[PDB]
RNA sequence: UUUUUUUUUUAAACUCCGAAACAAACAAAAAGGUGCGUGACGCACUCACGAGGGACUGCCAGUGAUAUACUGGAGGAAGGUGGGGAUGACGUCAAGUCCGCAUGGCCCUUAUGGGCUGGGCCACACACGUGCUACAAUGGCAAUUACAAUGGGAAGCAAGGCUGUAAGGCGGAGCGAAUCCGGAAAGAUUGCCUCAGUUCGGAUUGUUCUCUGCAACUCGGGAACAUGAAGUUGGAAUCGC
């Protein structure tokens, strides 16, 4: 089922499968399913009215490709204002005060 | 043995620290505790309940003992004064529970008398006969 | 009777780095004698003034406390207090508790009942 | 599969000789076959009531209790122990049902006690005796099922929380044995049944109520609740109200795992965009219809400690103060009868049976039936 | 005290305080070595340590009380080692080491 | 019932009386206050 | 209330009296916050050695002054 | 999951509290709601728990 | 006595049987966590104990079929490493047999992915009819001992 | 359940008389179930504190040079150094420390001295050492339910209670403390997950906040939600017990 801007698997339970949506994690999936009056069920076992209700509940949260574009535009705003975090983002460097002497391997490569 | 004269028995506590070296001040000097049995105050049940609500956990139900400790003043005699002033204030506020009970009891009786179809005719006759 | 003294009394708490039983002649006369559990504070310092981190010397500061109960009456309290202010317990700081009883004057609160 | 085969052949060879059916001190181990559960007296205490598993599942179509299933899977025999506590409970409800021509009987009883003392088996045997006497019994062997799983929707009229799938399961479990009796019992309430939210389908369009036909019986009401998912909760509530108005047969409500109705349920309510609030079991419509004991119906609710309910108040809400009753564990004589039974059913070897050994097992288990049945194979 | 097999731990029944079966077996072993099961009403108070330490302490107290009731029972209790106090306690951590005995990683 | 009203009405109004007797600080809305920094000891001379 | 942060953003005391008149000259105060009234002004922010020139725009409001004057030279290995 | 700050183990590792760990007030509120009591009931409760 | 207090309380054992139970419980205990492994061993005991028969004697006979009479050791002579056969002591025989049984059971769990009690009972049953991976390990060790039997008298122990 | 034999005992309260008509339970006394305590007696017991005893191959048997010893055994809480600590010879490494301090000599004296603000000691193609968290089912998570010891507390610890999803905010029962003050976790019970780069693992990053502080940009701690790297047990080699 296409929920938000992602494919929720049919064979998985919905509380696990709703976390495939960008912007929805473990807490928000439980919150949305609590708003639907559902404990847990398979995604293919949803009724139609449950699908309109599910797409309405996810719509109350910023999610999907517009949230991805918002995060990208915030990072690009930091880059284009040329603050210190923007210079760390542009140079491929950690921007939360971590050391670069030994352990910046995630921000760098292998 | 018990104290002289008459009245409920107070039970004071005081501490003196004898530190060497000519600097006699210590943080334990000023604290004064006063204890009393609530049953010896002659309060009613409503007054005792209002006292228990005002006091909270300074009252111990197993010993029926009210303990007031004062440490917020700089000297021992000021805290000894403050304990007794607090005791008089708590007794003065707890004594008001009789008037509240009387007021709501007569309010209950008057509200119930209005829910009676045989009383209003006599009441109206008595307030018309004298105007 | 071995029961607890619960009345007018003077309680003495003596705190020292040494045992007061070493000099028991300077203790005030008492009705009961009790001891608190010992309390220590551990200090671990480096032995060298420069880099020898695995070499440590450990010190302690052990606290000792004793409790003394003196049964008294209300009239013999200031007389006992005068001499208690002038004692000399060897290497110690002593602590006087006073438990005294008065009677409550209910004449300004009897009207409010 | 040859491990169980030898014991199966030995047990098949044991039943041909009736002299092996012995208990402590030469007593007969089993009750006579002519005796039913209504004919059990004090001379049958310590003996064994043989069942037929097909007949037992016919009398109890809601499902056997897990303790009964465990004991039957370990003993390889459909038999249960006749204890004094079960006879006392049966005599209590018998004196309530009909007074004989100063011990005051209690209409509402909560079976409490230590864990694995035999509360579920006593409740199931009580339901078997009541259905042997032809009583209208609503039996819930898994009361935790009423508060866990499925869907939950908030009622727009009463404020409670509706569970439609559990309601239709309750109705099906009731009708599975009470189909012959509910056809002959007329409804005494003729108000229309208010429709609610269905299981994943929302409200029914255009229809708010289902009227009750004049000739409709209790079977028709139960089938109305079963067939429609928008009315199952309201039909459960109406069935609770109708069970108090039945005057032809005695009505018994038997709820196992009864302490799950005094704790939280599985369901949570979003009360804040960042928070969820757990919903108590007392807020469920079926439980709120069925939990209370402040009435005049014969209701028995057995607690369970294997489920992780935890600690509740000694003074339970909506319960009379004298309703709680202590169901004890095995005594010495019951433990001796149980160990001789396990010797008969070949759970232990004959060469390693002694008084000291079973007394060791009894004092180690402290009367725990499951631990005792687990410790008999380890007897040397 | 002589009785019918009662066993209370901290004003609770002992299968509630010690629900594990091996703890109760270790508790009831000194009674089974002297063949006096079901003849005692034992009330005990235990504090400190963990569960197996409390079980061992109650076992030692039971053995000592059984010896105090009848000194002729000492032979079976001394043969099983129940009257020996287990003196093994937690060894203190030493400075310059990670634990009591475990050292820091040494560069070769 | 009358008994519940009697037991309930005698314990009302005791918040302001308690704060007056014991000299407490009353902050019913619970906003940030300078009370917590003005209730600690000055330590400047000690240092 | 309307405020989402209970604490005011920090500004040094020399910027609190003459306001934008202090922002046409050298600034050592990297810990101050760039206010919305500081837009369309040019500042020279000390980085430790030199005063780095910065032009205040709309996107610099709410940042510290020291975020636009880097203190360590971006460095390369031979 | 001792390194995961969104879990109870990680918050215990960091010595902090939150939604996953919760202070003792959360236990007090949960046991007051479980026993069907008002939240103004003083702790410890004046009831016997069995 | 510290391990399997239930078996010691219902004591009809000897020293070898108690040591076998203690080694079966203790060999796969990690991080000082006994209860789960002991429960697995208890259920493995319980599976044939509910069908009459003596499980303790069965496991004594099962360990005996895995006990290695001879083992091999690595001895370096003149810069070239040899393989010297040697005699296995009885405690080491029991330890090696129980170690091989537990290795076979846990590798069977990681291969077939069923309950560990099932794998333990299956491998002890395979040991009871002189087959299975533990019997193959014993056969391989005996073959390695008999193959390098000419390198004996290089022994030192 | 009855048959006897032997010994003791015979104003209150009615369903009665007289009333109330408004429910009450009221200034204490008057009933039945309970929950949490307390006093008196004590200090048997645990524990605390002071002083002691006990273990010395003392006894027995054997091997052996009858010696010193060694191997077992009894008794005992403990047996052979009972466990652990402290205690560290002559000298060696011209070992380390003039940047803890003190010191001989040399050197600076509008500076190599003193102050402030700002920066740096937190950089980053890489290499090495010490750790933490993991790669999972001998597990992850949720609910329920148990059991510690060491220490700390006035620039403080802060019970109950109110507010916030939370970190926090308000307020303050007691405590300068064997008195008062902080849910031990693994464990166990129940349930979900079912071998997946996953309900494993939480790096990186965004947004919104909060605490401390004159001040959190470089460069602090913490919360909420989201983001979801590598990693599927590690070569030669090497560490601890
Ligand atoms: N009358 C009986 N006849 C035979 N076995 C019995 C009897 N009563 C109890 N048992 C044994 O004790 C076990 C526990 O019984 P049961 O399941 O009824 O316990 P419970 O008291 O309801 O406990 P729980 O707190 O776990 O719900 C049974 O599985 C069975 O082995
Ligand atoms: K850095
Ligand atoms: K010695
Ligand atoms: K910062
Ligand atoms: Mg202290
Ligand atoms: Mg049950
Ligand atoms: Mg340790
Ligand atoms: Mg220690
Ligand atoms: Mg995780
Ligand atoms: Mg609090
Ligand atoms: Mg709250
Ligand atoms: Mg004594
Ligand atoms: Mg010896
Ligand atoms: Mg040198
Ligand atoms: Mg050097
Ligand atoms: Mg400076
Ligand atoms: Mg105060
Ligand atoms: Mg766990
Ligand atoms: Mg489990
Ligand atoms: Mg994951
Ligand atoms: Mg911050
Ligand atoms: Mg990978
Ligand atoms: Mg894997």
């Amino acid at each position: 089922i296409r929920v938000g801007n992602a494919e929720v698997p049919n064979h998985k339970p919905l509380k696990t499968g709703l976390q495939e949506v960008y912007g929805i994690g473990r807490r928000k999936s439980h919150q949305v399913l609590c708003g639907l009056g559902i404990t847990n069920k398979l995604a293919r076992d949803l009724t139609g009215k449950e699908l309109i209700d599910l797409r309405e509940e996810v719509g109350m949260h910023q999610h999907g490709d517009e949230l991805r574009r918002r995060v990208g535009s915030e990072i690009q705003r930091l880059v284009e204002v040329d603050c210190y975090r923007g210079s760390r983002h542009r140079h491929g460097m950690p921007c939360r005060g971590q050391r670069t002497k030994t352990n910046a391997r995630t921000k760098k490569g292998k | 043995d018990d104290p002289p004269g008459k009245g409920p028995i107070l039970r004071w506590q005081s501490r003196i620290v004898f530190a060497p070296g000519g600097d006699a001040w210590h943080p334990k000097n000023r604290k004064v505790k006063l204890s009393v049995t609530v049953k010896e105050l002659g309060l009613s049940k409503h007054q005792a309940r209002r006292l228990r609500e005002l006091v909270g956990k300074r009252y111990d139900s197993g010993k029926d003992e009210l303990t007031i400790t004062s440490e917020r003043f700089e000297h021992r005699e000021e805290n000894r004064k403050d304990c007794l002033r607090t005791l008089y204030g708590l007794i003065e506020e707890a004594a008001k529970a009789n008037k509240i009970a009387e007021d709501i009891r007569t309010a209950y009786v008057k509200q119930r008398l209005q829910a009676n179809p045989a009383f209003m005719q006599k009441l109206q006759a008595k307030i018309m006969r004298s105007k | 009777s071995t029961s607890k003294i619960k009345g007018t009394r003077i309680c003495i708490a003596i705190r020292s780095f040494d045992n007061p039983e070493k000099e028991a002649w300077c203790l005030p006369p008492h009705s009961r004698y009790a001891a608190m559990p010992d309390t220590r504070t551990l200090y671990t310092v480096l032995r060298s003034p420069h880099v020898d981190k695995k070499s440590r010397e450990q010190f302690e500061m052990r606290f000792k406390k004793r409790f003394l109960v003196i049964k008294a009456q209300s009239h013999e309290l200031s007389n006992k207090l005068f001499w208690l202010k002038r004692y000399r317990i060897l290497g110690a700081q002593y602590e006087l508790q006073f438990h005294c009883k008065t009677r409550l004057d209910m004449s300004p609160v009897l009207g409010s009942k | 599969d040859d491990l169980e085969a030898g014991r199966a052949k030995r047990l098949a060879d044991d039943e041909k000789t009736p002299s092996l059916d012995v208990g402590p001190n030469g007593r007969p181990l089993f009750t006579p076959r002519d005796v039913t559960l209504s004919k059990l007296s004090q001379k049958d205490i310590g003996s064994y009531f043989n069942f037929d598993e097909a007949a037992l599942k016919a009398v109890l179509p809601e499902g056997l209790a897990s303790g009964i299933e465990d004991e039957f899977k370990e003993s390889w025999r459909p038999a249960l122990l006749v204890r004094k506590s079960f006879l006392d409970l049966r005599d209590n409800f018998r004196r309530i049902a009909d007074p004989p021509m100063g011990v005051k009987p209690k209409k509402q009883i909560i079976l409490d006690g230590p864990v694995k003392s035999g509360k579920s088996i006593a409740l199931a045997m009580l339901v078997h005796w009541a259905r042997d006497e032809g009583w209208l019994v609503l039996y819930a062997p898994k009361g935790r099922d009423w508060t866990h799983g499925g869907y939950f929707y908030k009622n727009q009229h009463t404020g409670f929380w509706d569970t439609p799938l559990q309601a239709e399961s309750i109705l099906k479990d009731f009708v599975k044995f009470n189909e012959p009796r509910l056809r002959e019992l007329r409804c005494n309430v003729y108000d229309p049944i208010v429709l609610g939210e269905g299981a994943g389908v929302g409200y029914l369009k255009g229809q708010e109520t289902m009227p009750i036909p004049e000739d409709s019986t209790l079977y028709d009401l139960v089938q109305m609740g079963i067939n429609s998912t928008h009315a199952a909760v309201s039909v459960v509530v109406r069935l609770r109200k109708e069970l108090s108005l039945v005057k032809d047969v005695p009505v018994l409500i038997a709820i196992d795992q009864y302490n799950n109705w005094f704790t939280f349920s599985e369901f949570e309510e979003p009360v804040t965009p960042r928070s969820c609030r757990p919903i108590h079991a007392r807020e469920l419509t079926t439980v709120n219809a069925f939990r209370s004991m402040m009435h005049d119906d014969m209701m028995v609710g057995a607690f369970s400690h294997s489920t992780a309910v935890g600690k509740l108040r000694k003074d339970l809400p909506d319960v009379p103060a004298d309703a709680r009753q202590n169901f004890p564990r095995y005594s010495l004589d019951e433990a001796e009868a149980v160990c001789y039974y396990y010797l008969r059913q070949r759970l232990v070897r004959r060469e390693v049976f002694s008084e000291e050994n079973w007394k060791k097992i009894y004092y180690l288990a402290n009367g725990n039936g499951a631990e005792m049945r687990w410790l008999v194979p380890f007897m040397r | 005290v002589p009785g019918k097999g009662k066993f209370l731990v901290n004003d609770k029944e002992f299968d509630v305080y010690f629900p594990m079966l091996d703890h109760r077996a270790a508790l009831l072993r000194p009674l089974a070595e002297t063949k006096t099961l079901g003849s005692w009403d034992i009330n005990c108070t235990v504090t400190g340590g963990g569960t197996t330490g409390q079980v061992g302490a109650i076992q030692l107290g039971i053995s000592r009380a059984l010896q105090n009731w009848e000194p002729d029972m000492r032979t079976a209790l001394r043969a099983a080692g129940f009257l020996t106090r287990d003196s093994r306690v937690v060894e203190r951590k030493k400075p310059g080491k990670a634990k009591a005995r475990k050292s820091f990683q040494w560069v070769k | 019932s009358l008994k519940n009203l009697v037991t309930s009405a005698v314990t009302v109004g005791v918040t302001e009386a308690r704060a007056r007797i014991f000299g407490h600080m009353l902050n019913p809305t619970g906003q940030r206050s300078p009370h917590k920094i003005l209730r600690k000891k000055l330590f400047g001379d000690k240092v | 209330m309307s405020r989402s942060v209970w604490k005011d953003p920090f500004v040094d005391a020399f910027l609190m009296k003459k306001k934008n008149a202090a922002l046409n000259r050298k600034i050592w105060s990297r810990r101050s916050t760039i206010l919305p009234e500081y837009v369309d002004s040019a500042v020279r922010i000390y980085n430790g050695k030199t005063h780095v020139r910065c032009k205040i725009t709309e996107g610099k409001v709410g940042h510290k002054f020291g975020e636009f004057a880097f203190t360590r030279k971006v460095k390369k290995h031979a | 999951g001792r390194g995961d700050s969104k879990t109870k183990k990680g918050k215990r590792f960091k010595g902090s509290y939150g939604n996953s760990r919760g202070k003792k007030q959360k236990m007090i509120e949960r046991i007051k709601d479980k026993l069907e009591l008002p939240r103004s009931t003083p702790w410890p409760l004046p009831f016997k728990l069995i | 006595x510290x391990x399997x207090x239930x078996x010691x309380x219902x004591g009809g054992l000897d020293g070898e049987q108690k040591l076998l139970i203690k080694k079966l419980v203790n060999f796969r205990m990690k991080e000082g966590k006994r209860t789960r492994v002991r429960a697995i061993v208890y259920q493995t005991f319980h599976r044939p104990a509910r069908t009459e028969r003596d499980v303790i004697k069965l496991m004594v006979d099962a360990v005996e079929n895995i006990k290695p009479i001879c083992e091999v050791a690595k001895v370096g002579v003149a810069g070239t490493i040899y393989d010297v056969p040697g005699i296995v002591a009885r405690d080491r025989q029991q330890t090696l047999a129980i170690r091989w049984i537990l290795e076979a059971a846990f590798k069977r769990r990681i291969s077939y992915r069923i309950s560990l009690e099932k794998c333990s009972f299956a491998e002890i049953l395979d040991a009871y009819q002189k087959r299975g991976s533990a019997r193959r390990k014993r056969e391989n060790l005996h073959g390695l001992a008999s193959t390098n039997r000419s390198f004996a008298h290089f022994r030192w122990w």
